[PDB]
């Protein structure tokens, strides 16, 4: 998801 | 003697955020809730920065890094909120963004009056407590490492070890400047209460979004894409008590 991505 | 970890919380500490509202309309219901809910958003991306950049906080597992903030977002934003309208303009007005101050006419307009008007008593006590710019930066961390899941997150252990050293670190500040003992558990006293008095009111705000999402497309308010994921999958595990905040009393 886009929140998640903020990790990648 | 430099003090290392406030100096750490002074550097991230989020600039800014506005959000895009049009000012020059006629307030109306769906405008502000869906101009509140783009500042979630935005201020949502600035969260996860400034707590990716906490002293410790990658030593959590990337999985509970992403859950506490989930769960804590609210309190979070709620706080600053209160700070910015207490520093900006001395409570007279709910300092969401620059471009967003709610006067009691918008409170009303909101359907979230009395909501706002705890948040403005939490501004108010900003004031009346004297809180100082460093009380509130620790405070404000420590709020990312108060409410966490009954079935436990995936390293509970390092997130345990994590909050104990946030709260000593708040008894290291409270003690500059105090000698005396009981000075320092006086106002550790008082911090703590003012911390537990930031959850009932994100509880009552988690339950007026949830709602609100339900029924976004009946009164045409907008969720943007990470507030409309986290609303529907992580806040409804607090309504319905699996997650649930720590409280210093009662
Ligand atoms: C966190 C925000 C936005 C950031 C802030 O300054 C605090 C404020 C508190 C009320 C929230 C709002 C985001 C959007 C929400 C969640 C609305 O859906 C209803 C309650 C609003």
């Amino acid at each position: 998801s886009k929140f998640a991505a903020l990790w990648d | 003697c430099q003090p290392i970890f406030l100096n750490v919380l002074e550097a991230i500490e989020p600039g800014v955020v506005c959000a895009g509202h049009d000012n020059n309309q006629p307030d109306s219901f769906a405008a502000l809730l869906s101009s509140l809910n783009e500042l979630g958003e935005r201020q949502l991306v600035h969260v996860v920065k400034w707590a990716k950049a906490l002293p410790g906080f990658r030593n959590l597992h990337v999985d509970d890094q992403m859950a506490v903030i989930q769960y804590s977002w609210m309190g979070l934003m709620v706080f600053a909120m209160g700070w910015r309208s207490f520093t900006n303009v001395n409570s007279r007005m709910l300092y969401f963004a620059p471009d967003l101050v709610f006067n009691e006419y918008r409170m009303h307009k909101s359907r979230m009056y009395s909501q706002c008007v705890r948040m403005r008593h939490l501004s108010q006590e900003f004031g009346w407590l004297q809180i100082t710019p460093q009380e509130f930066l620790c405070m404000k961390a420590l709020l990312l490492f108060s409410i966490i899941p009954v079935d436990g997150l995936k390293n509970q252990k390092f997130f345990d070890e994590l909050r104990m050293n946030y709260i000593k670190e708040l008894d290291r500040i409270i003690a500059c400047k105090r000698k005396n003992p009981t000075s320092c558990s006086r106002r550790f006293y008082q911090l703590t209460k003012l911390l537990d008095s930031v959850q009932p009111i994100a509880r009552e705000l988690h339950q007026f979004t949830f709602d609100l999402l339900i029924k976004s497309h009946m009164v045409s308010v907008d969720f943007p894409e990470m507030m409309a994921e986290i609303i529907s999958v992580q806040v409804p595990k607090i309504l319905s008590g699996k997650v649930k905040p720590i409280y210093f009393h009662t």
